[PDB]
C-alpha cells in the first residue's frame, strides 16, 4: 500500500505547482487588452 | 350597445386595469387572500383538529391556519347555508366553513386570473404564452386541494392553508405516501430545481456579458428601454459555456422558450403523481426489494432505511393527527429503535 | 455633487482613487463603532449574570472571552467579583468615544485629498511602497498584542487553565513553550479528525509559548515592509488596484472566520467549557460517561458487558486498537479534556480506573455536560430538536460556531466579488465589453 | 459622596446625547462652522473631565 | 406607453392627506383592538375563551361527530365546560 | 523565442481551445475524473459498506441492490469518524472498502474540484474581457453541496451523515435531519424555497413574456424560433412590447422598464436564498436548529393546546425515534 | 418602569439631527 | 447585577448595545433626504 | 409638502415598531410557553 501514497503524493505535487508556478508569469496580462 | 357601454367602462387602461376578468378574478382572488387572513387571525380548528389557528389563541405566524374541516365532513361544500351549519357565520365559521370557501374562491380567482392574462395580451396584442405559461399553477393547485381530497377520505386530509400547516401535509406524504421515492415528484423537483437554475444561470449569466454603452460604473442608466438593440453579445457569452460547461446556447428565442418548459413543465409532472395519491395509487414499493428482504436479515438498502422512517413518522403521528379514527396506541405497539 | 459622476448609489459608497480622508475617517469611524459594541453589549451582560449560575445558561460570549484570561476567574471558574468585567465595557464605551469621535470627523469636516494637505498620511494605490509600508506597521500593531497575551500570562495574570493541576484555576504561564518544531509544527500539519491545523491545542503554553513568536514574526514584518518595497515575482500577479487590496484582505478573514468557528466548535482549552458550553463532542462522552457510570453502580460489569449491535454496550475497540466508549459516541473518541483523563491510562480507557478510581465529582460534571450539549432552537429552547418547552438555553460555543461561519462564508463569496472585478479593472472589462471590438468576434471559433 | 457623584455621570449623561446631536451639524451646517466649532471644545473638556469626574468618583459607591 | 395615471407618487407627503388621516388611521387601529380587547372576536368566530376549550375537568376534545346535525353536536359541545 | 513552459503555459490559457483548461481546471480536470470514474464504477460494483458504525453493512449498489433509485455511495463510518481514511490505510482494498473508502476519495474529490469549476468558471470570465461575476453565481450553488458533504460532518462526528450520493440515501439524509433539526420549521431552509420556488415561479415568467413577444419572421411555414440568427445585434424580441403587457397585468411600476435590471434580478432571487439555504444545513451543522414550538401554546389550567407545528412533531419523534435504531445505546441523540 | 423611551429618544434622536440639517440646509 | 450605584442606569444600558444595528440603519435615514 | 423623506422614515417605523410589539407578545402572549 505505503508504495501507493507517494506515487499519489507526487502526483498531487507535481500539479499544485504546475498550479502556482503556473499561474505566476505571463497573468495580470492574460486577458484581450489593458485600458 | 349597452354591452359596449359596460366594456368601454371596464377594460379602460386605469392604474390597476380592471376588466371583464375583473368581474370573477377580483372578487374571489379577494376573499381567499381575505378569508385566510381573517380565520389566520380569529378563526380556530379546535372543533375539527382540537387545534389552534388563529393569532388570538395565542398561535404564532407559523403555527397559524383556517385547518380543514373535520373529516366528519366528508366533501361536503359545507355552504353557509349549508345544511351543516344551516346558515350561521359564527358556526359555520366552527364548522370549518372557511376552508371549502378559500380554496374554492381561490379556484375561482386561479381561474379568473388566468383569464386575466388572455385579456391583457390579446388586448396589448401579444403570444398567449403568460397565460399559457399559468397552467403550471392552476395544475398544482388543482391536483393537490381539490381532486386529492375528492379521491381520498374527507376534505379533512387536504393541505390546510397556513405553513406549519403545509409543511405538516409534507411529512404527511413522506409518511404513508411515501412521495420523494415517485417518478412524477422527483421530475416536479426536476422542474423547480433547473428552472431554478435556470432563472439564473441566464440572471448572470446576463449581468456578465453585456457591454459598455452607457458611461459610469453602474449598469442602471445603461441603453433601454427598447432603443439601442441588445444588452449582451450572445456570442462572446456563448463561447464561454462551450468551454467551459462543454455546451452553450444559441438563439435567445428558444433560451426564452426552454425556460418556459423546463418548470411549466415539471410542475405539470408532479400534478399527475398527485393524483395517483388521491387512489392511494402512488409509488411506495420495489417489490422485487421487499421480496429479497424478507428472507435476509443481511439484506439493507437506503430504500428498507427510509422505509422505516415512515413507519415511525406514522406509528407516533397519526393518532393525535387523525383524532376522527380514534387511534389507540399501547407504548408497546409502537416501533421504534433501541434506546430511542 | 456625486451619483452623477459618482457611479451608483447602493454602490454609491466606495468613491476613493488617489487618496481621500474621508474614506479615512470612515475606517476610523466603523472601527469606533466596533469598540463600541464591545464595551455596550459586555455592560449588558455583567448587567445580567445571575450571581452563581452556569455561565453559559445566560447568553454570555463576551464575559466568557474577558474571562478565559483571568479576570473574576474563580477556583473552579465561579465568579469571584463582578468588577473586571465592568472595567473594560466601560473602558470601552468611553473608548468608542476617540475611536468615534475623529472619526465624523475625517468624514464631513475632514480634508478630502490626503497629497494637497498633508503627505506622509497621503496614500495612492498605485503607490507600490507607501501601500507595502503601511502594511508592516499596522503589523508591528498586532506583533505588540500579540505580546500582551504574552505578558496577560507571564506576567500581569496568568491565563485562566481549565487544565490545571487541581481543577480549572487561572494560574500564570511561566514556561512558555520556545522550541521552533513543536510550534511552528503545529500549523504545519494535522488536518481532518486525528487532530486540527491548530484547533489541536493540548496545553496553554504551546499557545503563550506560541503567540510569542508570532508577537515577533508580524513584528519583524514592519521592520520589512515599512522597510521594504516589493520583492522582484510578485510584482506580477498581485493586481494592485486599490479595490482588489479590499479582497486580497478580505478573503483572509474569510478563511480565518472558518478557522474560527471551528476553534469554538472543538477546543477545549483557549474555549473552556466552564465559560462558553461544553464542546459537542464533550458532550456525547458526557452520555456514555454517565450511563456507564449509572449502570456498573447498578452492579453491571461495563468492562464485558456486551453491545446490542454486538460491537460494546458501553465500551469498544478503535481503529487505534484503544478502548473508547461505545454506542455511537465512537464519533467522538478523539475528543479530550480535564474531567475524563484521569480516568484514562496507558492503552485508552482503563478498565481498572474505570471500576474504582472513578471520583464523585466527575460523575457530575460529566453529567452537566450530558444535559446541557451544543443543541438548542432558532428560538432558544435547549434539548432535542422536539423537546417540550421548558428549558431554553442555546450554548455559546453553538452560538459562535453559526455566527461566524454565515459570516466567513459570505466573505469568501464577497472575495470573489471584488477580487474577480477589480481584475476588469486593470483589465477594463469592469463597464462590460467594448461595443465595437469584443474579443471573441476575433477569435477563431473551435465550432 | 454617594449622593452628588449620581449627578457626576448624569452629567456625562445629558452631556454626550447633546455632542451626539452637536458635533455633527458643526462640520456640515453652513450656520457659521467656527462659533459651533468653538462652543465645539466645550463638552469635549467636561467630556473628558466628566467622564474622570466620575473617576475617581466610582471608587466611592455604596 | 399611455398612462391615464391618478396622482399617488406623492399623494402622501401630501398636506390634507397627513391630516384627515392622522384621524383615520388611529381611528383604525383601536377600532378592531376593541373588536378584540372587548372579546367579541370569539362570539364572532366561536374561538375559545383560553378557559373555554376543555371543560373545567373531562379531557376529551369536542370534535364533530357526525355531518348532517354537526351544528347540534357543537352545540351541547359547546355549552359543554359550563 | 519563448522556452518550451512558455508554451505550455498558453496552452492552459489558450482562448482558443475547445473547452478552457484553465490553471484551475488542471486540478479541476484531475479531481472531477478521479471521483466520476471511481464513483461510477463503485455505483456498479460496490462491496457491502457499513455507514454507522455497528458491523452491519448496508449497501445498496447495482452488482447488489440491482436498482437506479435503490443504489448509491455509501458514506464513511463512524468508526473513522471525521479522520481521513485514505485507500491507502485500508490494510486490504477490501478493508478500504468495509469502511466507505471510496466515498471520501470522491466527496473531497468533487468538493474540491467543484471549487476548481468554481474558479476556473471566472478564468474565461477574465482571459475574454467580460464581467467577473459569472462564477459568483456558482457560489450558491458549490457552497450548498460543500455545506451538505463537508460543513455538515466537521459539525458533527464523522461523515457518517453526509448526503450518501445516490437518489434514495438523499431521503434518508434528508428525513434524518429533519428530525434532528426542525429544518422545516427554518426561516432559512424558507429561503432556498423562498428563492428556489421563486426562480421556478420567475423562470416561468422572463421565458413567458420573452417569447410571448415576438416579432414576426415566418408565419408558421416552419417555426417562430427562428425569428433569430445567432450573433445579430438586435433583439428577436421586443421590450416594450413585452412590458406593456406585464405593467398592464398587475399594475404598472410593478412590471420591469428596464430590461438590464431585469436579467440581474434573475441571480437575485435564486443565489439570494439558495445561499441561506446552503447556510441553514451549514448552520445546523452546529445545532440551531428550526423553531421550537412543541406545546408553546397553552390553556388556563395550564392543559395543552395543541400548535399545528405540535403535529409536526410526532411527524418527527417518530422518524427521530426509528432512524439509526439499534445503532446508539443512550437516550439522546447528540449527533 | 419601561425605559422604552430612552430607545425611542436615542432613535428620534439621529433621524432628526438629520431634519435639523435639512431645515437648516448644510451640505447632507 | 450592574454595581450598585450604578442599579439606576440598567434600565438605559439594557437597550445599549442595540445601537450597531441602529448605524447602517441611520445611514438610510440621510440617502432619502438626499434622494439617492 | 412634508418631506417626502420623512413620509418614508415615520412609516418605516410603523412596521419596525408595531413587529417589536409583535416579537414581545411571543415572550408573554397567550402563545407564550408559560
Ligand atoms: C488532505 C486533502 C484534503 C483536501 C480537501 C479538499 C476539499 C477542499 C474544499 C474546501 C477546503 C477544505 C480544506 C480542508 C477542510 C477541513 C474540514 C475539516 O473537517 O477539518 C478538520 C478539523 C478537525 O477539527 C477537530 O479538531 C478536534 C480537536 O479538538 C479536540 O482535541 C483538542 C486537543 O486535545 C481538545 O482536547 C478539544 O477539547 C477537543 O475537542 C478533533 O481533533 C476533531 O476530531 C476534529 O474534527 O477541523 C478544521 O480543520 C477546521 C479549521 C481548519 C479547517 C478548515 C476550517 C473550515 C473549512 C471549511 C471550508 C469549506 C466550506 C465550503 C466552501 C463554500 C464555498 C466555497
Ligand atoms: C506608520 C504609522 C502608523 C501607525 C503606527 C498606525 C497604527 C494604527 N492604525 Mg493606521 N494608518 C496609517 C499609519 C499608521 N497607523 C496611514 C498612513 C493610514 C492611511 C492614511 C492609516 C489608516 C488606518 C485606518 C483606516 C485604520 C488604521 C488603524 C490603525 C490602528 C490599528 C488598530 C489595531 O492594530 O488594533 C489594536 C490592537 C493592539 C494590540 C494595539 C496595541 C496598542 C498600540 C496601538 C499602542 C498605541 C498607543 C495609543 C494609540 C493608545 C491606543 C491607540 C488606540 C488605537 C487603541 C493602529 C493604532 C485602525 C484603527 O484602529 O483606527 C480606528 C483603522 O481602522 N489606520
Ligand atoms: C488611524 C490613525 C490616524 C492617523 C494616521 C491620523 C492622521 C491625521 N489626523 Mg487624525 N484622528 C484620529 C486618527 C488618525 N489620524 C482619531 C482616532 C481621531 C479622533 C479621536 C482623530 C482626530 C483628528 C482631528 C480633529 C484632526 C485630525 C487631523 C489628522 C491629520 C493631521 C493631524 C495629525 O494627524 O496629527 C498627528 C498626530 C500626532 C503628532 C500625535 C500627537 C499626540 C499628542 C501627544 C496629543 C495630540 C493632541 C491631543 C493632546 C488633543 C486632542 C485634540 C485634537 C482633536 C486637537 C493627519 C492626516 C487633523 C490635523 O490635526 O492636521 C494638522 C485634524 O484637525 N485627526
Ligand atoms: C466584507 C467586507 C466588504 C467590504 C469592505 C465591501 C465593500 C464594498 N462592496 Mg461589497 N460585498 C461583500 C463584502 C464587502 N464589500 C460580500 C461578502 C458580498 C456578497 C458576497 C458583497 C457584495 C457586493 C455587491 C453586489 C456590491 C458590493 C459593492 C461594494 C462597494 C460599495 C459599498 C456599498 O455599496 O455599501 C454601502 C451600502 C450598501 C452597499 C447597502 C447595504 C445595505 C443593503 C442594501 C441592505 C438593504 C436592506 C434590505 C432589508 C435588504 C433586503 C435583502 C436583500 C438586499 C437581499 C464597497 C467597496 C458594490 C460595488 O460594486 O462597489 C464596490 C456592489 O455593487 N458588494
Ligand atoms: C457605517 C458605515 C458607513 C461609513 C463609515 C460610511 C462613510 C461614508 N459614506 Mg456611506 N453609506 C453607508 C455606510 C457608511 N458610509 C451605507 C450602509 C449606505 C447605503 C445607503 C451608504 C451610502 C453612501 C452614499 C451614496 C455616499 C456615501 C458617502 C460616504 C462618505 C461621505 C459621508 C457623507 O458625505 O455623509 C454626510 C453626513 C451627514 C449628512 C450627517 C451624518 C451624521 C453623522 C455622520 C453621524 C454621527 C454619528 C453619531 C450618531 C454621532 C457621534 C457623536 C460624536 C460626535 C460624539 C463617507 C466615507 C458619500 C461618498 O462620497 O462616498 C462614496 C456618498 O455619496 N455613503
Ligand atoms: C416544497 C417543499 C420543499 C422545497 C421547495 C425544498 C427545497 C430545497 N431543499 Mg428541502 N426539504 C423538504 C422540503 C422542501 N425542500 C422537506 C420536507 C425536508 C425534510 C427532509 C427537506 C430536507 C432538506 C435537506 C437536508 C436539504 C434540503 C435542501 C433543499 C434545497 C436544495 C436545493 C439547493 O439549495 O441547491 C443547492 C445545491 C447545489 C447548487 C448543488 C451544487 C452543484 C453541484 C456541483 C452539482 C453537481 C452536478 C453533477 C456533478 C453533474 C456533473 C455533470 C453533469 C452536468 C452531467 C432546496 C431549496 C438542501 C439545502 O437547502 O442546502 C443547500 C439540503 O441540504 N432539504
Ligand atoms: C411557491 C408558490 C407560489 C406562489 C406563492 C405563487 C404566487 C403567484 N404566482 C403568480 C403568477 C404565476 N406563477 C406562474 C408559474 C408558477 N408559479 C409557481 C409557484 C407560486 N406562485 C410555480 C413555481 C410555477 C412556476 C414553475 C406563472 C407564470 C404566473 C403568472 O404569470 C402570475 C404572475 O404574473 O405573477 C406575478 C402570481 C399571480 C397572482 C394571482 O394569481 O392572483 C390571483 C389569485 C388570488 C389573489 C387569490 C389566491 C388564490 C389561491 C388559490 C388562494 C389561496 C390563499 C391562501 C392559500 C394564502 C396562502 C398563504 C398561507 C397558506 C400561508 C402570484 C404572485
Ligand atoms: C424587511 C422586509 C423584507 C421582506 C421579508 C420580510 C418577511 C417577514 C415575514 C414576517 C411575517 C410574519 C411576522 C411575524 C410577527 C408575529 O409574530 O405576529 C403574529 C401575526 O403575524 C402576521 O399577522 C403576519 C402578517 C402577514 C399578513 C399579510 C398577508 C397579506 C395582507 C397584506 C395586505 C396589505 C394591504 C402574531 O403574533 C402572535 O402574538 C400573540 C397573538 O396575539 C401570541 O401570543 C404570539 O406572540 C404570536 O407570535
Ligand atoms: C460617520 C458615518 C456614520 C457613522 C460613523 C461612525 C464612526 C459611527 C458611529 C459611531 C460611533 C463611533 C460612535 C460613538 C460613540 C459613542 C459615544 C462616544 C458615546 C457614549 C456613550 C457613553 C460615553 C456612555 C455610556 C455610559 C458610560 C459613559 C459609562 C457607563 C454608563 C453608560 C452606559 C451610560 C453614519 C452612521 C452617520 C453613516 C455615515 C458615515
Ligand atoms: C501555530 C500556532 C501559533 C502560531 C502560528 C502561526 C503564527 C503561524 C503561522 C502561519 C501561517 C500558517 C501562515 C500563513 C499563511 C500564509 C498564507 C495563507 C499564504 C498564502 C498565500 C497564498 C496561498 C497565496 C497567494 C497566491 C496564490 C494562492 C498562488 C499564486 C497567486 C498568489 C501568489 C497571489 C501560536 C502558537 C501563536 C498559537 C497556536 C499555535
Ligand atoms: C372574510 C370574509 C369576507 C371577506 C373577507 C375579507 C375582507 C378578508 C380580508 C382581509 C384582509 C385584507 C386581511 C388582511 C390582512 C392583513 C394583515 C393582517 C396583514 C399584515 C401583515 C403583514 C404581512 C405585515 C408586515 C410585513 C412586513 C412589513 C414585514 C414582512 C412582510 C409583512 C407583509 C409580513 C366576506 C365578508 C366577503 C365573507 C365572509 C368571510
Ligand atoms: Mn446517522 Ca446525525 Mn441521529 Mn445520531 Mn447518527
Ligand atoms: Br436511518
Ligand atoms: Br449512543
Ligand atoms: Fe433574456
Amino acid at each position: 500500500m505505503e508504495t501507493l501514497k507517494i506515487t499519489v503524493y507526487i502526483v498531487v505535487t507535481f500539479f499544485v505547482l504546475l498550479f502556482v508556478f503556473g499561474f505566476l508569469s505571463g497573468d495580470p496580462a492574460r486577458n484581450p487588452k489593458r485600458k | 350597445g349597452w354591452f359596449d357601454i359596460l366594456d368601454d367602462w371596464l377594460k379602460r387602461d386605469r392604474f390597476v386595469f380592471v376588466g371583464w376578468s375583473g368581474i370573477l378574478l377580483f372578487p374571489c382572488a379577494y376573499l381567499a387572500l381575505g378569508g385566510w387572513l381573517t380565520g389566520t387571525t380569529f378563526v380556530t380548528s379546535w372543533y375539527t383538529h382540537g387545534l389552534a389557528s388563529s393569532y388570538l389563541e395565542g398561535c404564532n405566524f407559523l403555527t397559524v391556519a383556517v385547518s380543514t374541516p373535520a373529516n366528519s365532513m366528508g366533501h361536503s361544500l359545507l355552504l353557509l347555508w349549508g345544511p351543516e351549519a344551516q346558515g350561521d357565520f359564527t358556526r359555520w365559521c366552527q364548522l370549518g366553513g372557511l376552508w371549502t370557501f378559500i380554496a374554492l374562491h381561490g379556484a375561482f380567482g386561479l381561474i379568473g386570473f388566468m383569464l386575466r392574462q388572455f385579456e391583457i395580451a390579446r388586448l396589448v396584442g401579444v403570444r398567449p404564452y403568460n397565460a399559457i405559461a399559468f397552467s403550471a399553477p392552476i395544475a398544482v393547485f388543482v391536483s393537490v386541494f381539490l381532486i386529492y381530497p375528492l379521491g381520498q377520505s374527507s376534505w379533512f386530509f387536504a393541505p390546510s392553508f397556513g405553513v406549519a400547516a403545509i409543511f405538516r401535509f409534507l411529512l404527511f406524504f413522506q409518511g404513508f405516501h411515501n412521495w420523494t421515492l415517485n417518478p412524477f415528484h422527483m421530475m416536479g423537483v426536476a422542474g423547480v430545481l433547473g428552472g431554478a437554475l435556470l432563472c439564473a444561470i441566464h440572471g448572470a449569466t446576463v449581468e456578465n456579458t453585456l457591454f459598455q454603452d452607457g458611461e459610469g460604473a453602474s449598469t442602471f442608466r445603461a441603453f433601454n428601454p427598447t432603443q439601442a438593440e441588445e444588452t449582451y453579445s450572445m456570442v462572446t457569452a456563448n463561447r464561454f459555456w462551450s468551454q467551459i460547461f462543454g455546451i452553450a446556447f444559441s438563439n435567445k428565442r428558444w433560451l426564452h422558450f426552454f425556460m418556459l418548459f423546463v418548470p411549466v413543465t415539471g410542475l405539470w409532472m408532479s400534478a399527475i403523481g398527485v393524483v395517483g395519491l388521491a387512489l392511494n395509487l402512488r409509488s411506495y414499493d420495489f417489490i422485487s426489494q421487499e421480496i429479497r428482504a424478507a428472507e435476509d436479515p443481511e439484506f439493507e438498502t437506503f430504500y428498507t432505511k427510509n422505509l422505516l422512517l415512515n413507519e415511525g413518522i406514522r406509528a407516533w403521528m397519526a393518532p393525535q393527527d387523525q383524532p376522527h379514527e380514534n387511534f389507540v396506541f399501547p407504548e408497546e405497539v409502537l416501533p421504534r429503535g433501541n434506546a430511542l | 455633487d456625486q451619483e452623477s459622476s459618482g457611479f451608483a448609489w447602493w454602490a454609491g459608497n466606495a468613491r476613493l482613487i488617489n487618496l481621500s480622508g474621508k474614506l479615512l475617517g470612515a475606517h476610523v469611524a466603523h472601527a469606533g463603532l466596533i469598540v463600541f459594541w464591545a464595551g455596550a453589549m459586555t455592560l449588558f451582560e455583567l448587567a445580567h449574570f445571575i450571581p452563581e449560575k452556569p455561565m453559559y445558561e445566560q447568553g454570555l460570549i463576551l464575559i466568557p472571552h474577558i474571562a478565559t484570561l483571568g479576570w473574576g476567574v474563580g477556583p473552579g471558574g465561579e465568579v469571584v467579583d463582578t468588577f473586571p468585567f465592568f472595567v473594560v465595557g466601560v473602558v470601552h464605551l468611553i473608548s468608542s468615544a476617540v475611536l468615534g469621535f475623529g472619526g465624523v470627523y475625517h468624514a464631513i469636516r475632514g480634508p478630502e485629498t490626503l497629497e494637497e494637505y498633508s503627505s506622509f498620511f497621503g496614500y495612492d494605490w498605485k503607490d507600490k511602497n507607501k501601500m507595502t509600508t503601511i502594511l508592516g506597521f499596522h503589523l508591528i500593531v498586532l506583533g505588540i498584542g500579540a505580546l500582551l497575551l504574552v505578558a496577560k500570562a507571564m506576567f500581569f495574570g496568568g491565563l485562566y487553565d481549565t487544565w490545571a493541576p487541581g481543577g480549572g484555576d487561572v494560574r500564570v504561564i511561566t514556561n512558555p513553550t520556545l522550541d521552533p518544531r513543536v510550534i511552528f509544527g503545529y500549523l504545519l500539519k494535522s488536518p481532518f479528525g486525528g487532530e486540527g491545523w491548530i484547533v489541536s491545542v493540548n496545553n496553554l503554553e504551546d499557545v503563550v509559548g506560541g503567540h510569542i513568536w508570532i508577537g515577533l514574526i508580524c513584528i519583524a514584518g514592519g521592520i520589512w515592509h515599512i522597510l521594504t518595497t516589493p520583492f522582484g515575482w510578485a510584482r506580477r500577479a498581485f493586481i494592485w488596484s486599490g479595490e482588489a487590496y479590499l479582497s486580497y484582505s478580505l478573503g483572509a478573514l474569510s478563511m480565518m472566520g472558518f478557522i474560527a468557528t471551528c476553534f469554538v466548535w472543538f477546543n477545549n482549552t483557549v474555549y473552556p467549557s466552564e465559560f462558553y458550553g461544553p464542546t459537542g463532542p464533550e458532550a456525547s462522552q458526557a452520555q456514555a460517561m454517565t450511563f456507564l457510570i449509572r449502570d456498573q453502580k447498578l452492579g453491571a460489569n461495563v468492562g464485558s458487558a456486551q453491545g446490542p449491535t454486538g460491537l460494546g454496550k458501553y465500551l469498544m475497540r478503535s481503529p487505534t486498537g484503544e478502548i473508547i466508549f461505545g454506542g455511537e459516541t465512537m464519533r467522538f473518541w478523539d475528543f479530550r479534556g480535564p474531567w475524563l483523563e484521569p480516568l484514562r491510562g496507558p492503552n485508552g480507557l482503563d478498565l481498572n480506573k474505570i471500576k474504582n478510581d472513578i471520583q464523585p465529582w466527575q460523575e457530575r460534571r460529566a453529567a452537566e455536560y450530558m444535559t446541557h450539549a451544543p443543541l438548542g432552537s432558532l428560538n432558544s429552547v435547549g434539548g432535542v430538536a422536539t423537546e417540550i418547552n421548558s428549558v431554553n438555553f442555546v450554548s455559546p460555543r453553538s452560538w459562535l460556531a453559526t455566527s461566524h461561519f454565515v459570516l466567513a462564508f459570505f466573505f469568501l463569496v464577497g472575495h470573489l466579488w471584488h477580487a474577480g472585478r477589480a481584475r476588469a479593472a486593470a483589465a477594463g472589462f469592469e463597464k462590460g465589453i467594448d461595443r465595437e471590438s469584443e474579443p471573441v468576434l476575433s477569435m477563431p471559433s473551435l465550432d | 459622596m454617594t449622593i452628588l457623584f449620581q449627578l457626576a455621570l448624569a452629567a456625562l449623561v445629558i452631556l454626550s446625547f447633546v455632542m451626539v446631536i452637536g458635533v455633527p451639524v458643526a462640520y456640515a451646517s453652513p450656520q457659521d462652522w467656527d462659533r459651533s466649532k468653538q462652543l465645539i471644545f466645550l463638552g469635549s473638556g467636561l467630556w473628558i473631565a466628566l467622564v474622570l469626574v466620575v473617576g475617581v468618583l466610582n471608587f466611592f459607591v455604596v | 406607453g399611455t398612462t391615464g395615471e391618478r396622482p399617488f407618487s406623492d399623494i402622501i407627503t401630501s398636506v390634507r392627506y397627513w391630516v384627515i388621516h392622522s384621524i383615520t388611521i388611529p381611528a383604525l387601529f383601536i377600532a378592531g383592538w376593541l373588536f378584540v380587547s372587548t372579546g367579541l372576536a370569539y362570539d364572532v368566530f366561536g374561538t375559545p375563551r383560553p378557559d373555554s376549550y376543555y371543560a373545567q375537568e373531562q379531557r376529551s376534545i369536542p370534535l364533530v361527530t357526525d355531518r348532517f346535525e354537526a351544528k347540534q353536536q357543537v352545540e351541547t359541545f359547546l355549552e359543554q365546560l359550563k | 523565442s519563448a522556452n518550451l513552459w512558455e508554451r505550455f503555459c498558453n496552452w492552459v490559457t489558450s482562448t482558443d481551445n475547445r473547452l478552457y483548461v484553465g490553471w484551475f481546471g488542471v486540478i479541476m480536470i484531475p479531481t472531477l475524473l478521479a471521483a466520476t470514474i471511481c464513483f461510477v464504477i463503485a455505483f456498479i460494483a460496490a462491496p457491502p459498506v457499513d455507514i454507522d458504525g455497528i458491523r452491519e453493512p448496508v449497501s445498496g449498489s447495482l452488482l447488489y441492490g440491482n436498482n437506479i433509485i435503490t443504489g448509491a455511495v455509501v458514506p464513511s463510518s463512524n468508526a473513522i469518524g471525521l479522520h481521513f481514511y485514505p485507500i491507502w490505510e485500508a490494510a486490504s482494498l477490501d478493508e478500504w472498502l468495509y469502511n466507505g473508502g471510496p466515498y471520501q476519495l470522491i466527496i473531497f474529490h468533487f468538493l474540491l474540484g467543484a471549487s476548481c469549476y468554481m474558479g476556473r468558471q471566472w478564468e474565461l470570465s477574465y482571459r475574454l474581457g467580460m464581467r467577473p461575476w459569472i462564477c459568483v453565481a456558482y457560489s450558491a450553488p458549490l457552497a450548498s453541496a460543500f455545506a451538505v458533504f463537508l460543513i455538515y460532518p466537521i459539525g458533527q462526528g464523522s461523515f457518517s451523515d453526509g448526503m450518501p450520493l445516490g437518489i434514495s440515501g438523499t431521503f434518508n439524509f434528508m428525513i434524518v435531519f429533519q428530525a434532528e433539526h426542525n429544518i422545516l420549521m427554518h426561516p432559512f431552509h424558507q429561503l432556498g424555497v423562498a428563492g428556489v420556488f421563486g426562480g421556478a415561479l420567475f423562470c416561468a415568467m422572463h421565458g413567458s413574456l420573452v417569447t410571448s413577444s415576438l416579432i414576426r419572421e415566418t408565419t408558421e411555414t416552419e417555426s417562430a424560433n427562428y425569428g433569430y440568427k445567432f450573433g445579430q445585434e438586435e433583439e428577436t424580441y421586443n421590450i416594450v412590447a413585452a412590458h406593456g403587457y406585464f405593467g398592464r397585468l398587475i399594475f404598472q411600476y410593478a412590471s420591469f422598464n428596464n430590461s438590464r435590471s431585469l436579467h440581474f434580478f434573475l441571480a437575485a432571487w435564486r443565489v439570494v436564498g439558495v445561499w441561506f439555504a446552503a447556510l441553514g444545513i451549514s448552520t445546523m451543522a452546529f445545532n440551531l436548529n428550526g423553531f421550537n414550538f412543541n406545546h408553546s401554546v397553552i390553556d388556563a389550567k395550564g392543559n395543552v393546546i395543541n400548535t399545528w407545528a405540535d403535529i409536526i412533531n410526532r411527524a418527527n419523534l417518530g422518524m427521530e425515534v426509528m432512524h439509526e435504531r439499534n445503532a446508539h445505546n443512550f437516550p439522546l441523540d447528540l449527533a | 418602569i419601561a425605559q422604552l423611551t430612552m430607545i425611542a429618544m436615542i432613535g428620534i434622536a439621529g433621524p432628526m439631527i438629520i431634519f435639523l440639517l435639512a431645515v437648516r440646509r448644510g451640505n447632507l | 447585577k450592574l454595581p450598585e450605584a450604578y442599579a439606576i442606569f440598567d434600565p438605559l444600558v439594557d437597550v445599549l448595545p442595540v445601537i450597531p444595528v441602529l448605524f447602517f440603519a441611520l445611514a438610510f435615514v440621510v440617502q432619502a433626504a438626499v434622494g439617492f | 409638502r412634508i418631506p417626502l423623506w420623512i413620509v418614508a422614515t415615520v412609516a418605516g417605523m410603523g412596521v419596525i415598531v408595531i413587529v417589536g410589539l409583535f416579537f414581545y407578545g411571543a415572550y408573554a402572549g397567550l402563545g407564550s410557553s408559560l
